[PDB]
């Protein structure tokens, strides 16, 4: 299992909550990772990402909810969120390589975070 | 296979005993002549005394 | 990471014969005044270990020399190792200590040891820092430049600190402590004990039983192994390297045979190797370190048999090749058996 | 032991023999020492024209009357 | 969780249980098999789902979401789940699938939420006309009664791989009795004898000592880390002491070097002699017990110690 | 089924010469008797020498 997603849950509307993705190493970053969800009606945008020499981009549009911060240690990673709504709908994943399509990726666990 | 083991060991000492018993029921026999001939008397086998 | 520079040493070890050191208890069971003899991995007496440098000891301007690579690991060694200050967290157990191997880990970290069997990714240079963050005042054991990936979290282990110090007298005895590593069904042990040094490299001839710490059902297939090492950088007391010095011992467990004797209380007072001399093999059979004057027979020798031969006759031979090497093949309703 | 039965009585001929050969010991030395109807002892006074028997006749000390030399026997062998 | 204690027999008188349902393992003695590792999953599903969902099974959810090895050794646990996965409003967060291509394997991690067609036109990444969804939230109402509430099911499925096994319940436990002949298992070690006091010194790594020969002797209680001698329980032959079947039918029985207390009564030094009494006499060897006294009849039948003459 | 055939033809042969030792050495206590008296002396047994 080369990626494994930690944390989430059930979330109550109002409330917020904290995501994480613990890495097998900083070489399979190359050269952007995923956190990607799968919002009811939109379109596959992505939110989390990164780059194995330690770059970050955001989509300006979205993200005034979105933090990212990560410890090189455990190689653990860190999507502290606040102000949870209805548009995660879903159970999320964070796999590596996700851009290039839905075969050339292993699929790990993933999290589920929902509210009414 | 324990039994035919065990049983084929044990009776090697009460065989081998019995040839032990030989020797010390010989020597047994010799101790008592000596102490016959050479104590209670005086012999004139050579060497046996 | 992993700062890569020697570059300039192929050196031979040196070669030296420990006199009676490697014995321990190949069980957990009392025994009162008793000769035993038994059959289990062993080193042979005054067999040729390979004496390795630590840390170089060589002082101009601060400058060691790191002359302790990579090792092979057969089936059990011994780790004899002087360390007058911490050098070595522990070593780097498993089979080809890359990803998707477990590494067995043992680490010092001398609060509660821990044992982490997981796959991970080491390089060749892993090393620690103990120095100040300008917070909290002291000298952290920061341990990051061991390991950089600890992945697919599987076993733990916590309990008390393996090495201490015990000297109390100015050195000369340097606490020496020997290991041992066998891994057979799966099961790993390791024996240690706290022994002092009057030499200033070599090993005395005293005689001391290892008793057993730790039984571990981890498991894992075993090819080869790997040292680990403590560099802490440095500061303003004349890049940054070279802390600690020492000096280290490996040699090879080999399936031999032994007779041990037992104090009245358990502790294997003295032990003879069967199968170097005359002598030894003499006790042996005889299960005592007090032999009487006397013709004894030990055992029979064999001419063992050199390279075997076969011998067969002549006349190997009929012309197969009538059938193949025929010009033309018959119509496929005309099958031919050429008997 | 409800297996054994089967083997007819071989448990039978192995103590009839050791039992054989353990009676015999109590023969080997019966037949050696008691020689003697009677036990005779040595007269108070020991006149025997110079010679001092004394190193092999029982001692008026600790028991078991064994002579000086019966006791450097029964502690040569006693291992 | 691995390397430790597993209890199943408290698990009877713990909660209200509702159906036992197990797989390769009779549920009488479920503390006998040693397995390699633990998986412990326990989570909720369905009410009618714990006939509904279960291995090997078709339609929606079992074929496609996870599938467990048909060859369990264990048992299902199934309790009442009413107030867990049903609140008003709904708990659809959850995904009830309705179709996919094919099954999967046993412990494996298929999550994919991948969207299935019907015909064959590509949707080309936006949902419309043909482009199906398999995807089905969870209906929970309390309302509805038995065909949508939920049931707490842990399930506890172990592999039959090729590893060693590590896990398993003890044997445990009985007090202690000293002095006396029982048979006794101390960590393994099965044997009889009496237990005493010691007086030795096992070194603090050992469990249990022996003298020569594989004869254990002492054995460490491991309660209070005391050391415990092993005798074994007395024995020896028993000779009937006869005067003849003429002279007399009264006999006196010897018990061979037994101590008289762990059978008049005398005691000799070649064993424990009852029915013949004792006296300060001294005569002619006549029956010959041992170590130098003799027996003999002259009314009753009496004990010497023999003179020479 | 080899072994325990080869081994117990070896515990006879074995145990035949312990039997047929014990016959040699009572001949050979004869023989040093014989010696002594019959050579070294000068024997009043009858049918000894
Ligand atoms: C444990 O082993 C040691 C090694 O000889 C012994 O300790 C002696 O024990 C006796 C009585 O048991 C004492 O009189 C001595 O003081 C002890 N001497 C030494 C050097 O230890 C003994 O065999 C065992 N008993 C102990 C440590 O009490
Ligand atoms: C006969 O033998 C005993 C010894 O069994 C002699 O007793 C010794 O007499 C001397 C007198 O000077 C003592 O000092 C010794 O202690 C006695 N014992 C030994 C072993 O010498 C006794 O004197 C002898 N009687 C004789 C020769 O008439
Ligand atoms: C030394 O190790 C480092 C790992 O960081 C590597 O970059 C370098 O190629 C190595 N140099 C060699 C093998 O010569
Ligand atoms: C042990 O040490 C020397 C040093 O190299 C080595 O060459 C040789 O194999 C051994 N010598 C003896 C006498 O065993
Ligand atoms: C002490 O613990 C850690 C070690 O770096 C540090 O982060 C922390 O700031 C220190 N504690 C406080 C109150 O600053
Ligand atoms: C068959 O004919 C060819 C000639 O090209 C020859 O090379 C080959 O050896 C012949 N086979 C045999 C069995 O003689
Ligand atoms: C027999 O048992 C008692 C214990 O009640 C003991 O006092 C005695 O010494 C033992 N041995 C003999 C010869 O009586
Ligand atoms: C035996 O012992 C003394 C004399 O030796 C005597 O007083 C006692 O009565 C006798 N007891 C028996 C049972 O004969």
């Amino acid at each position: 299992v080369q990626l494994v997603e930690s944390g989430g849950g059930l979330v109550q509307p109002g409330g917020s909550l904290r995501l994480s993705c613990a890495a097998s190493d900083s070489s399979f970053y190359d050269y952007e990772m995923s956190w990607v969800r799968q919002a009811p009606g939109k379109a596959q945008e992505w939110i989390g990402s990164m780059y194995p020499s330690g770059r970050t981009y955001i989509n300006p549009s979205l993200k005034s909810l979105v933090t990212i911060s990560r410890d090189n240690s455990k190689n653990t990673l860190y999507l502290q969120l606040n102000s949870l709504r209805a548009e995660d709908t879903a159970m999320y994943y964070c796999v590596s390589n996700w851009a290039s399509g839905s075969t050339g990726d292993y699929w790990g666990q993933g999290t589920l975070v929902t509210v009414s | 296979r324990l039994i035919t083991g065990r049983l084929q060991s044990l009776q090697t000492y009460v065989t081998q005993q019995l040839i032990r018993a030989a020797e010390i029921r010989a020597s047994a026999n010799l101790a008592a002549t000596k102490m016959s001939e050479c104590v209670l008397g005086q012999s004139k086998r050579v060497d046996f005394c | 990471q992993c700062v890569n520079l020697t570059t300039r040493t192929q050196l031979p070890p040196a070669y030296t014969n420990s006199f009676t050191r490697g014995v321990y208890y190949p069980d957990k069971v009392f025994r009162s005044s008793v000769l035993h003899s038994t059959q289990d991995l062993f080193l042979p007496f005054f067999s040729n270990v390979t004496w390795f440098h630590a840390i170089h000891v060589s002082g101009t301007n601060g400058t060691k020399r790191f002359d302790n690579p990579v090792l092979p690991f057969n089936d059990g060694v011994y780790f004899a190792s002087t360390e007058k200050s911490n050098i070595i967290r522990g070593w780097i157990f498993g089979t080809t200590l890359d990803s998707k191997t477990q590494s067995l880990l043992i680490v010092n970290n001398a609060t509660n040891v821990v044992i982490k069997v997981c796959e991970f990714q080491f390089c060749n240079d892993p090393f620690l820092g103990v120095y100040y963050h300008k917070n909290n005042k002291s000298w952290m054991e920061s341990e990051f430049r061991v390991y950089s990936s600890a992945n697919n979290c599987t076993f733990e282990y916590v309990s008390q600190p393996f090495l201490m110090d015990l000297e109390g007298k100015q050195g000369n005895f340097k606490n020496l402590r020997e290991f041992v590593f066998k891994n057979i069904d799966g099961y790993f042990k390791i024996y240690s004990k706290h022994t002092p040094i009057n030499l200033v490299r070599d090993l005395p001839q005293g005689f001391s039983a290892l008793e057993p710490l730790v039984d571990l059902p981890i498991g894992i297939n075993i090819t080869r192994f790997q040292t680990l090492l403590a560099l802490h950088r440095s500061y303003l007391t004349p890049s940054g390297w070279t802390a600690g010095a020492a000096a280290y011992y490996v040699g090879y467990l080999q399936p031999r045979t032994f007779l041990l004797k037992y104090n009245e209380n358990g502790t294997i007072t003295d032990a003879v190797d069967c199968a170097l001399d005359p002598l030894s093999e003499t006790k042996c059979t005889l299960k005592s370190f007090t032999v009487e004057k006397g013709i004894y027979q030990t055992s029979n020798f064999r001419v063992q048999p050199t390279e075997s031969i076969v011998r067969f006759p002549n006349i190997t031979n009929c012309p197969f090749g009538e059938v193949f090497n025929a010009t033309r093949f018959a119509s496929v309703y005309a099958w031919n058996r050429k008997r | 032991s409800n297996l054994l039965l089967q083997y007819g009585s071989f448990c039978t001929q192995l103590n009839r023999a050791l039992t054989g050969i353990a009676v015999e010991q109590d023969k080997n030395t019966q037949e050696v020492f008691a020689q003697v109807k009677q036990i005779y002892k040595t007269p108070p006074i020991k006149d025997f024209g110079g010679f001092n028997f004394s190193q092999i006749l029982p001692d008026p000390s600790k028991p078991s009357k064994r002579s000086f030399i019966e006791d450097l026997l029964f502690n040569k062998v006693t291992l | 969780i691995s390397n430790c204690v597993a209890d199943y027999s408290v698990l009877y008188n713990s909660a209200s249980f509702s159906t036992f349902k197990c797989y390769g393992v009779s549920p009488t003695k479920l503390n006998d098999l040693c397995f390699t590792n633990v998986y412990a999953d326990s989570f909720v599903i369905r009410g009618d789902e714990v006939r509904q969902i279960a291995p090997g099974q078709t339609g929606k959810i079992a074929d496609y979401n996870y599938k467990l090895p048909d060859d369990f050794t264990g048992c299902v646990i199934a309790w009442n789940s009413n107030n867990l996965d049903s609140k008003v409003g709904g708990n659809y967060n959850y995904l009830y699938r309705l179709f996919r291509k094919s099954n999967l394997k046993p412990f494996e991690r298929d999550i994919s939420t991948e969207i299935y067609q019907a015909g064959s036109t590509p949707c080309n990444g936006v949902e419309g006309f043909n482009c199906y969804f398999p995807l089905q939230s969870y209906g929970f109402q309390p309302t509805n009664g038995v065909g949508y509430q939920p049931y707490r099911v842990v399930v506890l499925s172990f592999e039959l791989l090729h590893a060693p096994a590590t896990v398993c319940g003890p044997k445990k436990s009985t007090n202690l009795v000293k002095n006396k002949c029982v048979n006794f298992n101390f960590n393994g070690l099965t044997g009889t004898g009496v237990l005493t006091e010691s007086n030795k010194k096992f070194l603090p790594f050992q469990q249990f000592g022996r003298d020569i020969a594989d004869t254990t002797d002492a054995v460490r209680d491991p309660q209070t880390l005391e050391i415990l001698d092993i005798t074994p329980c007395s024995f020896g032959g028993v000779s009937v002491i006869t005067p003849g079947t003429n002279t007399s039918n009264q006999v006196a029985v010897l018990y061979q070097d037994v101590n008289c207390t762990e059978v008049n009564v005398f005691q000799t030094r070649a064993g424990c002699l009852i029915g013949a009494e004792h006296v300060n006499n001294s005569y002619e060897c006549d029956i010959p017990i041992g170590a130098g006294i003799c027996a003999s009849y002259q009314q009753s039948i009496i004990a010497y110690t023999m003179s020479l003459g």
